[PDB]
């Protein structure tokens, strides 16, 4: 209960590799650093990191910095996958592990969802009643079960909450948490190189909220856009909280 | 010596209308009155039309 | 009438929902009990059996060939085409409202557009419009009333068409009426019966002729899809949310059709 | 002198109170796809209706966004843009967009012997020809390159290549050499001054992508910039004429300039 | 601050009070083949400097004749003072581009294919400017029909121009004509004439005094910014600009247009 009267941080920029490979430069790294140390960012505060592709940078994405900006290349056959970065990484998660093999799964509320990350992830889903009975699938037999991701690197699904259902995982390749959405991650925030504007980070289907950490720039030349991010990082910045 | 001419299109009379409406601003209220004891008749109302 | 509220008193299973979607949808779930599954899902969240109707239809074309919603609450699940934006705008535009539609007899008579909120739709298996303006004296602006081939063409074949013509000027039309079908109507509101969710790619829906609005009413949703069985779980779990958007009926009376009621 | 811009108005909150000309700019798809002789006298004669007399209503044509970005013209009171919606010009659109919806004052920029900064994130490069190859190497304060060699123009960093316009937004404070092509390229030392309520855009197709701000954190979409679903050129002309009033009523003729320059020109 | 608005300016007649511009000189290129010396800009840039112009502030333009230069005069600088070469056979064209250049003119498109047109007011003209203009007009009674000449066929319209770079045509107010310019190669636009240009004067360096930059054959009026020297060497002719610039400098004014008070008043 808080009662009122009415230079120390780290920043890091995920690019991708097309990025780097369009730049063609050695020592990109070094300019931005020199640029970002006139825009006052002490040198050795300002970090590079770079992805090969949404795909590969949905497997267990780490962002340790205190200010994350992450540079999204639009594609629109991969809205899908872009939502579900967008939203894991602009999120809190409090995840716990699942046993597909051992236990049976519900979701208790809205903000329940089954996060899974790998090389590649097929799940498959069977609802059981009350009875512990497959619905339009049968226990025993996974080929009935109904498919809800299929080699996906990143997936987040949302099932009906209070039934029970039987997984059949790829855990093989695939690691499943059971992950609970507590709020927004102002630490991170997503600038989107290009496209339609299309980021949907609610599972709600009536809501598709544009918060402030969500960016957009239409572009046609890297360095214009690292240019752009350099000479507005304060508004960037401002724009998000900060903690690491 | 030529295709008809076709008449142009007039106006639409929902923004006439607001127009005339419009017009309500430049009123004068006793020169209103005097015009209005002026009986207008059938040589008067058209005459200056 | 007057209603008559206080705003300092403290105040302190009879509905049917239809979801229609496209065939592929289903294609891709097959599961010849997959409509039982999703009805005993709706059952979990409170819905008595037999609640819930599942219609589907082959493609937004063909499921614009004079909509019939008969349900207390309806979902559309409408799959994005970036080809067909003007389509699925026509298509939101004419269940998302509420029109008064009188016949048009083309073949006899002119008409005009009395204001913003009237308009001329069309439907059937080929819609093919050209209009002609004309003046106080019955001539065409730019057009021979009399060679048809003149007239200046506002749709192709299309299966469903909202045309816009300039208000308070007659017009003369040569819409095929063998496979189609023109109406006077007249927008009268928001129809709360039904909501669209747009399974696709950007929200591009605009429901209002006039360019310079493109609002996004609460009742057109949109959601990123890569699997059917994920849009169908969505729209089960967050039901109650879709229903809260939506409200039933105002509208006092219209032409009788069959309704899915309880 | 100066219209007593210094001094103050009073206005009461209870008192109760109660030939401009329309330029529409529109691409050559437009015009075959009518495939009419006449249909400016069709579209004048329906004008006439909403209340523009004939002799007010004025038709421009340009190929392309590309080509009309190059040094592009206002000419009347009230200025109606279509552009045509293309998923690989959406930079190009926004560019164009900055260019004829906002007010610049633009200076001279001789590069050939001056470095140059951004003072300000007001102020802006804005570079139009048939071909404009922009490549900025910036310098420390020693007036070196920062990753680039002065001398040698192959290690400068690259920001636009072969394009008909280009609003370059370089760090602020920083010095910079540019090897821009003069040749086919001009570029002026830009700020923009604030909003043009003249000119109006009204995007056919695509979905609602225009950023008219330098900054990432902002993309404002303000009253002036409409989107509209097309699948017929007459349906979206017959549109525009019938909601004249509408975006009339949104733009003002008060920004309408002495030329037709989309910028103020200051040596 | 308060923009686009008119508020009275009040000021006191008992009461005492106790460089940074941008000068242009557009000059012929017969000026500069007989000063025939290739450092003659720096050397006018050095007196200037002498006279109080900071170095780099003082542009030296040039155009090859009077019939060249009338095509689009584009003067962006704070101040302009142009020499045009007087010639016996060439006074309206003379008096055409003092008149452009000296006065503000609010312009319109032009779409002869479309309109007919007609000019409301004493200060509304026909500008047409470019390679060659060619201005036929046909004057229209009140049923579209030509007078004396024949809608139809251009050949019977009445000529006003014969390729000319720049002309402004004046037809009688209040008749619509309908014209025939050669597009192909000249623009014609619809003018207005604000006021005058205070950014820009013009000395006539030879015969006498010929221009009038009014429409109205009563009047001709001979303004501050209308000056006129007689010549027999260019040296001596820049010698008088650059020691007299001040008294030049104090005929103009800096252009009202361009001013960040005249913003919603046709500029800024
Ligand atoms: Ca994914
Ligand atoms: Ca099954
Ligand atoms: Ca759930
Ligand atoms: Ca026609
Ligand atoms: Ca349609
Ligand atoms: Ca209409
Ligand atoms: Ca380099
Ligand atoms: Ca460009
Ligand atoms: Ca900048
Ligand atoms: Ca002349
Ligand atoms: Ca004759
Ligand atoms: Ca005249």
């Amino acid at each position: 209960p808080i009662t009122g009267s009415m230079l120390t941080s780290t920043l890091c920029l995920y690019y991708p590799t097309e990025a780097a490979t369009e730049i063609n430069d050695n020592s990109w790294k070094d300019t931005l650093s020199q640029l970002f140390l006139t825009k006052g960012w002490p040198t050795g505060s300002v970090y590079f990191k770079e992805y090969t592709n949404i795909a590969s940078f949905s497997v267990d994405p780490q962002l340790y910095c205190d200010y994350n900006v992450v540079l999204m290349k639009y594609d629109a056959t991969l809205q899908l996958d872009m939502s579900e970065l967008a939203d894991l990484i602009l999120n809190e998660w409090l995840c716990n592990p699942m046993d597909i093999t051992l236990y049976y799964y519900q979701q208790t509320d809205e903000a329940n969802k089954w996060i899974s990350m790998g090389s590649s992830c097929t799940i498959k889903v069977c609802p059981l009643n009350t009875q512990t009975l497959g619905i339009g699938c049968l226990t025993t037999d996974a080929t009935t079960f109904e498919e809800v991701a299929t080699a996906e690197k990143l997936v987040i699904t949302d099932v009906v909450d209070g039934v029970n259902h039987k997984l059949d995982v790829t855990t093989a390749t695939c690691t499943i948490r059971n992950c609970k959405k507590l709020g927004p991650r102002e630490n991170v925030a997503v600038i989107q190189v290009g496209g339609s504007d299309i980021l949907d980070i609610t599972a709600d289907p009536t809501t598709a909220p544009q918060t402030e950490r969500m960016m957009r720039i239409n572009w046609k030349k890297w360095w214009q856009v690292f240019y752009t991010v350099v000479d507005y990082v304060d508004q960037i910045i401002q724009v998000m909280s900060k903690r690491s | 010596n030529s295709v008809t001419v076709r008449q142009d299109l007039e106006r639409q009379l929902g923004e006439l209308r607001e127009e005339f409406n419009a017009l309500s601003q430049e009123i004068a209220m006793s020169q209103l009155i005097d015009l209005a004891l002026l009986p207008l008749d059938m040589f008067s109302m058209f005459s200056g039309i």
